[PDB]
RNA sequence: GGACGGUGGCCAUGGAAGUCGGAAUCCGCUAAGGAGUGUGUAACAACUCACCUGCCGAAUCAACUAGCCCUGAAAAUGGAU
């Protein structure tokens, strides 16, 4: 019963997100390169995937 | 607020369609026309035109009238059993014609490529009828 | 196309200039194509107003303005969303009608309030089922005639202040007159002369 | 290509004074002291205003990687000014679908205890940072008010109530809840 | 902020309205309109996008290219510039 306001708050922390296709990380949905290392800051970056 | 509302637009025309058409699928939105006003609508609105017929009706509570927004993609259809600058001519005046236009020839620029589904050349250089419409 | 667009802009508007040495200057709010189409319909039969880059209309008349002398003071006087509308008649001719013609588009969310419009206590006239606005903001509404009325002299909007979500969504449905603006005239130009 | 010189000022109200001890800021306000050093960055830092009070910091012959420091020295000053004139408020909504959040304040605003979340008998503990305040706001059902001094502390305090509400090995798509931060305001609104 | 009429464009039809597709792409208005870059809706709708304007007043953007470094880079007794 989560009134939508509330529920687009949520979904910024868990859903509006980019993914790395070589590491899976966690990546703020503006980003172009992955932060992280072991992946060597590949560009190969995918829209987290939805609920539908 | 007139007493009733039915600005919203509709689509069926051709065959009567009735209880296959989409009349059915828009009836519990009012509750007011049901099976008896449809079809009185369909009565008068089985042609002008005999195509899609995107149009609009105003209710008499009991009865209604239908005025169809000349669609020019639609005309072009309804009159299809070329320049015809003759039929663009009479036909289109009586539309409400808007468009956010300034100008006399607004409308013989606007058919002239919306006839193209190319009519383009007599949109460039066009000398015959020039203030026609007024 | 830009260049020649920047060309044909100084073109029309060096012709218009020395059209109308009577100028004056205006400065447009943030308002919509409507309200420029009303201003278009509502002066086209004698002159015509145009937007366009600030800093265009600047080098319009920057040492292009050489044409008609005494013109030189233009360039310290046009800053921030100001333009040029050109018109033959007197000072008092086009003030008082363009001021008057104030387009009510209403209070968007976040807009200012340099007027003051007070909520008198009235009949409202909807239906008796949105009584939330009026709970929420501090009135208290009672049902007569199944209506919302106003029954005591209640503050609406300060002077310069900001306009909330409540306060605004119920302003639309009440239909009760806003702090109204539009095309607001800045100053004159009578051939080498400023006034108010 | 090392930048000669690659300087920035920021402007300091009248109302705050700022005392410089090598490279220690001393922020000296009406809501509090704030003191922090930058000994780890090699700036020089200047007061310029004796009547208004710009303060400048200054790099020289630095590369790519270190005139980036500059400005986030800046920053920092501009967050701590901030702080001691304004205060920074957080706000932070509980949102949950079949368990209510119940959220109980220990002393001074110091403790808060997470009672059901995800309807589990656990109860969590998290320990503010000192000179943080939080509360519970009068304001709307589900809200959490943290006040203080430094953004630095703040928000730190905040994330760590937000992470310490995450769901475990359930889908975080659907599973939405948690306690969120919602916007990150000021005090007394000046 | 605007994202106009034909235009719910033609043909696919049981909806494909700008966004599933076979193909053509136009203007009166303007600083704005692309019969639509995308989400999305059985479809609507809803936005946003490209397009410029208002403040904002100095450099910015794109595609490459090769030096160092990083990733690519996992084996068994503890050890090798
Ligand atoms: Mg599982
Ligand atoms: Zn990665």
């Amino acid at each position: 019963i989560i009134e939508p306001s509330l529920r687009q708050l949520a979904q910024k922390y868990n859903c509006d997100k980019m993914i790395c296709r070589k590491c899976y990380a966690r990546l703020h949905p503006r980003a172009v390169n992955c932060r992280k290392k072991k992946c060597g800051h590949t560009n190969n970056l995918r829209p987290k995937k939805k609920v539908k | 607020p007139n007493e009733i509302k039915v600005v919203y637009l509709r689509c069926t025309g051709g065959e009567v369609g009735a209880t296959s058409a989409l009349a059915p699928k828009i009836g519990p939105l009012g509750l007011s026309p049901k099976k008896v006003g449809d079809d009185i609508a369909k009565a008068t609105g089985d042609w002008k035109g005999l195509r899609i017929t995107v149009k609009l009706t105003i209710q008499n509570r009991q009865a209604q009238i239908e005025v169809v927004p000349s669609a020019s993609a639609l005309i072009i259809k309804a009159l299809k059993e070329i320049t015809f600058d003759e039929i663009v001519n009479i036909a289109r005046q009586m539309r409400h014609r808007s468009l956010a236009r300034e100008l006399s020839g607004t409308i013989k620029e606007i058919l002239g490529t919306a006839q193209s589904v190319h009519p383009h050349d007599i949109i460039d250089d066009i000398n015959s009828g020039a203030v026609e419409c007024p | 196309d830009r260049a020649t667009w920047k060309s044909n802009y100084f073109l029309k508007i060096i012709q218009l200039l020395d059209d109308y040495p009577k100028c004056f200057i205006v400065g447009a709010d943030n308002v919509g194509s409507k309200q420029m189409q009303q201003i278009r319909m509502s002066l086209r039969g004698k002159a015509v107003v145009l937007m366009g880059k600030n800093t265009m209309m600047r080098k319009a008349i920057r040492g292009h303005l050489e044409n008609n002398p005494a013109l030189e003071k233009l360039l310290p006087h046009i800053r921030g969303n100001v333009g040029f509308v050109f018109t033959k008649e007197d000072l008092t001719e086009i003030r008082d009608m363009l001021l008057a013609n104030k387009v009510p588009a209403a209070a968007r969310a976040g807009a200012i309030a340099p007027c003051e419009v007070t909520v008198p206590a009235q009949n409202t006239g909807l239906g008796p089922e949105k009584t939330s606005f009026f709970q929420a903001l501090g009135i208290t509404t009672k049902i007569s005639r199944g209506t919302i009325e106003i029954l005591s002299d209640v503050q609406l909007i300060k002077t310069g202040d900001k306009v909330g979500a409540s306060e605004a969504t119920l302003l639309n449905m009440l239909n009760i007159s806003p702090f109204s603006f539009g095309l607001v005239i800045q100053q004159v130009f009578d051939n080498g002369s400023i006034y108010n | 290509m090392k930048t000669i010189l690659s300087n920035q000022t920021v402007d300091i109200p009248e109302n705050v004074d700022i005392t410089l001890k090598g490279r220690t800021v001393i922020v000296k306000g009406p809501r509090g002291t704030l003191r922090r050093d930058f000994n780890h960055i090699n700036v020089e830092l200047s007061l310029l205003g004796k009547k208004k009070k710009r303060l400048r910091v200054d790099k020289w012959w630095g590369n790519r990687k270190e005139l980036a420091t500059v400005r986030t020295i800046c920053s920092h000053v501009q967050n701590m000014i901030k702080g001691v004139t304004l205060g920074f408020r957080y706000k932070m909504r509980s949102v949950y679908a079949h368990f209510p959040i119940n959220v109980v304040i220990q002393e001074n605003g110091s403790l808060v205890e997470i009672r059901n979340f995800l309807g589990e008998k656990y109860i969590r503990r998290v320990r503010m940072r000192p000179g943080v305040a939080c509360s519970v706001s009068q304001a709307q059902k589900d809200e959490l008010i943290l006040e203080g001094n430094d953004i630095e502390l703040v928000s730190n305090s905040a994330a760590l109530i937000q992470q310490a509400t995450t769901v475990k090995n359930k889908d975080i798509r659907k599973f939405l809840d948690g306690i969120y931060v919602s916007e990150k305001g000021t005090v007394q609104q000046a």
